[PDB]
RNA sequence: GUGGAAAGUGGCCCGAAACCCUUC
């Protein structure tokens, strides 16, 4: 069950310290069995399609490692623009620290593209449409494992658009020291 | 089904929920049954209640001529606050009529009541005998029909089950409005009145409209039976009222589903040709049996009644003699100044 | 859309069924082998290009030794027995258990959910049972020779590979005893194993079957670790057209909620609860069957008829849910334990819940929940029992 | 096969119920938070339908040919063969009685009853094409109740049998006589001949409803509602899609005997 | 059948007579042995039931219907001293222990208090009601 | 391109109540409240529209050119997709309208504006339907009790033995703002004047028929009382201190909101236009 | 340049059947 943890239980989750894992998940994975209806007469048709369901107070974050010049002009424009129902959305810019020690061998917090360098990594396979066509399969680095021989994994072009599509899994780093391996 | 119905008798209908001496004020014989709730929400104000005085009401019945003549000391108005007067005819408790925003009414569920009582006469009457009553509690788990079988009829077979032990309310109660009415068969009595087999649901009874309050009154009534203190008083309508009633017969719920409608009275309506026509004059001459036969039970309880009074005759005389149908709404004393209660015709 | 092996290119092929969908070999071959799975009497390990070769592995192919071939290919894997019988003398006897259990149709083969759970005694809902033994690898850190650890897992293997199949097919009654009985154990239930194995199983089926198959495997497992061993279980019920990665994504949560939240506790059904972290989803073994021993013979009959006194007002038991919500809502108000006793005291049922009308302090000393909380894990495995 | 709406003539009720009126539930039914009586719409939707299908099997007799799919069914009852569809004009095994329903969707098409509330079952299913709202006890008896002046009396009644009487009694909590309950009632309207013969076919329903009761122990009083209309009004697609705030009114005197208002449908209507 | 114990607990609730400011077991713990004692004597239910629709009425008055109840209160407060003085024999004997409680609870619970105040009145109102019939 | 997402916040009044099910239940998420689902508020609301232009077909046929084709029906007498009946789409029993090409449903007032799929398509739907959640005072409502839901039982009377049968519905409590809001994308700014009018067409179908479940018996009877139109045309994004229009708001009737006050607010609209 | 794009948990269902607030 090691999903996801506090900070306090995240500055020594890494650098070999007894963490203790927390219990308020705000998930709720529910199986809502949408609809059912034939515009003249009865539908049967239970197609489930499920979705998330979040807490009272909870919400999503992510992170922003770059200079604030680029960040006001591409993405914190684009993270209002954003807000079937389910792109439920209000934006709230923070600052964040994070203690991360030297830089050895480190976390990626991100799903990941390598540069063939694989230490000790849960595997990810991502789909997704993207403007109609099936996007392969694309293998990924899950959330939060530790490639940092120099990574850089770049974007990677696509095919089946006019102009291409390309997808994310370029990294950035945090510190870990790691035992063995 | 527009019928009318003249009030002969005094007549009774009430809840239970009776006046009180806080609400009665006699005076010169008449009554003004007044509106304590009005009445203590001004008296408080421009009055005095000392945290106690209108809520100390633990004080003794009775008294009505201190609980005005002090505390409208020429301060409130005499019966302003009455909703109503009455008659007197005759300073205690005063059973009250049912009313209706403060209206007097017959509720049809006592007419119903009264006409089925007869249907029940007339139906153990001319039916009850064991060549048609074996013939249906045999169809319906006949362990009782073999039981029916050593009498010529069930009303010894009723006589006999009454009789019988372990007798209780529920199960002993409605055994033979069940054997007239319909049956299932339940593990219980070996049948059990499931009640929608009853062709009742095919009759319709409205209550009546409201009746006019200036023929709304008090009267006494003697129980001439024992000597226990009876200074007991009924709200009740005098015999003249004149009110409206509709009431009328669903050949369109027999006519459907004749099939699962069984029982005595279905068995004894079948005979007359089809139950939708038949049907009304078997209520109207089931009345017509029945409210003479409790007279005849009451043209030789002229002793019975404790005082053989010339009203009783004058009444019995004039008992058959109507254009329409007579009934009753309900030692047997009841008596309102000599005058039987709850006698009207239709 | 069957599998998830979701990269092949055009090489799929549509077979087996409506053959408009296009569908991976795998799977191809998969729903031709689960035609022969009721007659199948083993396999027969070969090299990957020879006749009859049905599925393929890392190094050699299989071919199906039905009830009548003789396949060869140096080793034949034979299905739950040790004589080799009518194989011959070349080839190496491998034997391998499964639980192999399975309802068959009026034909023969594998009933599907929807045959299946029109044998429902109640309410047509699936039942899905995931479980786990507890505590099992700390178990084999304590035995001390490779004679220890051969015996300690085979052993365990063998309840679940072997044991299910007698425990599902009614035997071991002599120490089973007194499960919750939703109806008569029939002689060929509805259940269907999918796969047990190693430690732990996983079962589909009626769910008034699946729920006494979870306290059946329970108790039994309980005479035969002697004790010193539990087994977790996971419950789960769904219509029959849901998903069944969605019924195991449910069971698999359910399964670590109930081992997280005490580790030896079953998953009744999934229950409202405030966030305090005094109310646990779970339920104690000896609190469930406790439990059913206290409150259903009072208020249930047999084979999905109510009780005599419950008969004809059966619109009770639903409202001590509406009233269990309160609770629910908040732990610390009193009204509960009040309508409890308003519920019962307008239909003269004045004895069947003497928990639920007075607030019992024995709870609220050591910080235990109320005596409320836990009945409605009763109350709705009956209300499931007689909806219609 | 087609819906194809175009219509929606209303009536705004106004049931002003007469000697009393007891709807029941888990007593008087108001469940929301303004504790009041009110009449919730189904209980006059199936009181409605139950009376007109009751009209419709002893006059089946002579329709026959109009709504000609009424022809494959007979007047009886399937009571004693307890199979859901026999050829009698009772079928669908609720859970144990019995309701009509054409199982079909043509064949709903053409029903007298069940083109106008709505047919179930095996791939058919039709929408019911009536719209019937929940009666709320209107404005007048709203501000009647904040001052006082009760509403929903109760009322006591006894099973006194032809025994000694030592009658067990039952509250009932009926509303009072006099309730306006501020009814309102939506027809979809389709395919417009289609239409005449259908709020004139609903209407005589509702008229065997103001001589029946509607609910609850109504062979004993508490019925008597007295349909007195407000609006008949209508309300097209020309301006649904382009609201200019106007419609298509008739006139609400006091009632119709028997369809005065005939010819007075059609005043401006051509659909 | 009846004890002192119990019209001692009616005693602690009428000597006793705040439970406005308590806790909400001080009202559950009492209202069961009040009411036991409210059944060791007779009481049936439909002479109380007067009572409890003024309650509700109120309760719905207090659900957005007004501010307080201030003249309303009074025919709450006046009806159970006119069901005393209905009460005759074998009910007069009884029904002052219903009596006894409500008087002095609305006394000073006739200080137009909130809406909040007089819940926790309304619910020891209905607390005292199921164990009638338990 | 993209010059869009005007914001239509409301609150919808269930008059008596709603069901929309999932004993039948209300959709409840994670804190038992209850709630409308934006699935389901879209999809009346576009039954509603769909059969309005399928009664409409044959004389609008100018504007809306690719709405010419159909001819109405239901395919389901002739069992194939593609049919020029009006709408074929058999999902597992039903038939509903999707345009199954992407330069059609340019044109189809109803596709046109929830969108298009199924082979080569992938026609957006224009619209997001938010789901209502539960505005602050019946939260508040909801702390101290007051029991929002409402269990509510009929029966099936039946007329040869009227026995009868529990079916009971637990439907929300009659009277509750939902907080309801729409967010709609502006593209082709050529349509789309006469498309928000064909969006407060499908709203005013409702509050003269049914959401939510079991209607046409009580259950429905909805009301919008949608106070501000906003809009955010492209200076919202790209800042958003100021500059976006907000319309009026207190007492907007919708079968009033359609065209006698549109135009007047409508025109302001027309001062960005951009 | 979003595991996407179109997808009302819907259709049918009287809380109904019977019951004198009255006797001793
Ligand atoms: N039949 C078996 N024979 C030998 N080993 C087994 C068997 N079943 C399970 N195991 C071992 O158990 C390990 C995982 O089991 P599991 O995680 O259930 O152990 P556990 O101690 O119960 O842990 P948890 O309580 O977290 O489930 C595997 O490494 C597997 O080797």
């Amino acid at each position: 069950k090691a999903k996801y943890l506090d900070l306090k239980n995240f500055e020594l989750a890494l650098r070999l310290r007894p963490f203790t894992i927390p219990e308020e998940i705000p998930y709720a994975r529910v199986d809502v069995p949408r609809v059912v209806l034939d515009r003249v007469t009865q539908d049967s048709s239970i197609y489930f399609w499920e979705e998330i369901r979040f807490r009272e107070k909870s919400g999503v974050y992510f992170l922003y490692s770059g200079p604030r010049e680029v960040f006001d002009g591409y993405i914190a424009p684009a993270m209002r623009f954003l807000g079937w129902g389910a792109g439920l959305f209000e934006v709230e810019f923070h600052e964040m620290k994070i203690d991360a020690p030297g830089s050895e061998y480190s976390v990626t917090l991100s799903n990941a593209l390598p540069t063939k360098t694989p230490v000790l990594w849960r595997l990810l396979r991502k789909g997704g449409w993207s403007f109609g066509r099936r996007k392969p399969r694309m293998t990924f680095i899950a959330e939060g494992s530790i490639v940092k021989n120099d990574p850089g994994g770049m974007e990677r072009l696509e095919l089946g658009l006019s102009h291409e599509v390309y997808v994310y899994g370029l990294t950035f780093p945090l510190g870990v020291e790691l035992p063995e391996g | 089904t527009e019928r009318t119905l003249k009030v002969l008798s005094p007549l009774h209908i009430g809840t239970g929920n009776e006046l009180t001496p806080v609400d009665i004020y006699p005076r010169e014989n008449i009554i003004h049954v007044l509106d304590t709730e009005r009445l203590v929400n001004d008296l408080m104000n421009l009055g005095v209640e000392l945290n106690e005085i209108l809520a100390l009401l633990k004080n003794p019945p009775g008294d009505a001529y201190i609980w005005k003549g002090y505390i409208e000391e020429f301060h409130l108005d005499p019966s302003d606050y009455s909703i109503y007067t009455l008659k007197i005819h005759g300073s205690m408790q005063i059973k009250e009529f049912i009313k209706l925003n403060g209206r007097p009414y017959i509720p049809g569920s006592s007419l119903k009541g009264a006409i089925r009582t007869a249907v029940l006469y007339k139906a153990l009457k001319e039916c009850g005998d064991a060549r048609a009553v074996m013939r249906v509690v045999s169809k319906v788990n006949g362990d009782v029909a073999r039981d029916i079988g050593r009498s010529e009829d069930v009303l010894d077979y009723y006589m006999s089950f009454l009789s019988r032990a372990r007798i209780d309310r529920k199960r002993a109660d409605d055994l033979l409005e069940a054997i007239v009415f319909g049956m299932e068969p339940d593990r219980r009595s070996k049948i059990r009145y499931e009640p929608k087999r009853d062709p009742m649901k095919a009759l319709i009874v409205r209550d009546s409209k409201p009746v006019g309050r200036k023929h709304l009154a008090v009267y006494h009534v003697e129980v001439i039976g024992n000597p226990q203190p009876i200074p007991i008083w009924v709200e009740a309508i005098e015999p003249g009222a004149a009110t409206d009633v509709e009431i009328h017969v669903d050949t369109e719920a027999l006519r459907l589903n004749a099939d699962y409608f069984n029982g005595l009275l279905w068995e004894c309506l079948k005979e007359r040709g089809e139950p939708g026509e038949v049907f009304e004059d078997f209520l109207w001459e089931a009345v017509d049996e029945f409210y003479t036969a409790v007279m005849k039970y009451e043209t030789i309880e002229v002793q019975k009644f404790g005082r053989y009074t010339s009203q009783v005759r004058s009444f019995y005389a004039s008992l058959e003699d109507h254009s329409g149908h007579v009934l009753r709404l309900g030692k047997t004393r009841r008596l309102a100044d000599g005058m039987p209660m709850g006698w009207v015709v239709l | 859309p069957v599998c998830g092996r979701e990269l092949p290119e055009g090489k799929l092929e549509p077979s087996a069924s409506d053959p408009e969908t296009k569908v991976c070999p795998t799977c191809n071959r998969l729903v031709s082998l689960g035609g022969n799975l009721p007659k199948l009497l083993g396999f027969g390990r070969t090299a990957k290009n020879d006749a009859g070769v049905l599925v393929e592995g890392p190094f050699s192919g299989f071919v199906p030794y039905l009830q009548g071939g003789r396949p060869v290919g140096e080793q034949i894997l034979v299905k739950n027995t040790l004589n080799p019988g009518e194989i011959p003398e070349s080839a190496q006897f491998v034997p391998y258990f499964v639980a192999d259990y399975f309802k068959k149709d009026p034909k023969g083969g594998v009933a599907t959910f929807e045959e299946l759970s029109m044998a429902s005694t109640g309410t047509r809902r699936l039942g899905v049972m995931k479980g786990d033994v507890d505590r099992l690898g700390e178990f084999f850190s304590s035995m001390d020779s490779p004679s220890k650890l051969a015996t300690a897992s085979r052993f365990m293997d063998y309840f679940f590979k072997g044991y299910i199949g007698a425990i599902i097919e009614g035997k071991f009654g002599y120490i089973i005893g007194d499960v919750p009985s939703l109806r008569d154990w029939p002689e060929e239930p509805d259940i269907v194993v999918v796969y047990a194995g190693g430690d732990d199983f996983f079962i589909v089926g009626a769910w008034d079957q699946i729920f006494e198959l979870a306290f059946r495997v329970r108790r039994a497992f309980n005479a035969y670790t002697g004790g010193k061993l539990t087994l977790s279980v996971g419950l789960g019920y769904f219509d029959e057209r849901t998903p069944i990665y969605r019924m195991a994504d449910v069971v698999s949560e359910r399964l670590d909620t109930a081992k997280d939240e005490g580790r030896n506790r079953v998953f009744v059904v999934g229950r409202s609860r405030p966030l305090d972290g005094k109310h646990k989803l779970s339920y104690e073994w000896n609190h469930y069957e406790e439990l059913w021993r206290t409150y259903a013979p009072r208020i249930y009959a047999g084979n999905g008829r109510l009780k005599g006194k419950l008969e004809s007002k059966k619109g009770l038991l639903w409202k001590l849910l509406e009233i269990r919500e309160l609770y629910v809502r908040d732990p610390n108000d009193v009204r509960w334990a009040y309508l409890t006793a308003y519920l019962l005291g307008r239909h003269g049922l004045s004895d069947l819940f003497p928990e639920l009308v007075g607030i019992d302090t024995k709870a609220v000393e050591r910080k235990e929940p109320q005596p409320v909380y836990w009945v409605d894990g009763v109350l709705k495995i009956v209300l499931m029992a007689v909806r219609r | 096969m087609d819906r194809r709406f175009y219509g929606k003539i209303v009536i705004k009720g106004k049931i002003k119920a007469v000697t009393g009126l007891h709807i029941g539930s888990q007593p008087v039914i108001k469940d929301p938070h303004t504790g009041l009586p009110y009449i919730p719409g189904s209980s006059l939707k199936g009181r409605l339908r139950s009376l007109f299908e009751i009209l419709v099997n002893s006059r089946l007799g002579e329709w026959r040919e109009k709504y000609p799919s009424l022809a494959n069914y007979s007047p009886g009852s399937c009571r004693p063969d307890n199979q859901e569809n026999c050829g009698k004009f009772f079928n669908r095994k609720i859970n144990r009685g019995w309701i009509h329903v054409c199982p079909d969707y043509e064949t709903a098409l053409a029903c007298p009853v069940c083109r106008l509330f709505g047919a179930s079952g095996k791939e058919s299913n039709f929408p019911s094409r009536i719209i019937v709202r929940d009666a709320f006890l209107t404005k007048e008896w709203e501000e009647k109740w904040r001052a006082g002046e009760a509403i929903t009396e109760a009322k006591i009644e006894v099973g006194i049998d032809r025994v000694t009487s030592q009658a067990n009694p039952r509250t009932n909590e009926r509303v009072v006589a006099g309730a306006e309950f501020e009814f309102e009632i939506i027809y979809n309207v389709e395919n417009t001949t289609h239409w005449r013969d259908d709020i004139k076919n609903l209407l005589t329903a509702m008229a065997l409803l103001e001589d029946s009761y509607l609910g609850g122990s109504g062979s004993r009083g508490y019925g008597k509602v007295k349909f007195i209309f407000d609006s008949f009004e209508f309300r097209p697609l020309d301006y649904y899609r382009t609201g200019k705030d106007e419609d298509i009114v008739s006139i609400d005197a006091r009632e119709k005997s028997v369809s005065d208002i005939l010819s007075g449908f059609d005043s401006l209507f051509s659909e | 059948q009846w004890e002192a114990i119990q019209p001692y607990f009616d005693n602690v609730v009428r000597e006793a007579k705040n439970f406005l400011e308590w806790s909400p077991n001080k009202r559950l713990a009492n209202a069961v042995t009040v009411a036991a004692y409210l059944t060791s004597q007779g009481l049936k239910t439909n002479q109380v039931r007067k009572i409890l629709d003024m309650a509700r009425t109120t309760e719905l008055k207090v659900k957005r219907g007004e501010g307080d109840i201030k003249d309303d209160l009074v025919k709450m407060r006046y009806l159970l001293a006119y069901t005393v003085g209905k009460a005759t024999g074998q009910s007069k004997y009884s029904l002052d222990a219903f009596h006894r409680i409500l008087d002095p609870m609305l006394e000073v619970l006739m200080g137009s208090p909130k809406k909040e105040n007089f819940e926790k009145f309304y619910d020891f109102l209905q607390a005292v009601v199921a164990y009638h019939k338990f």
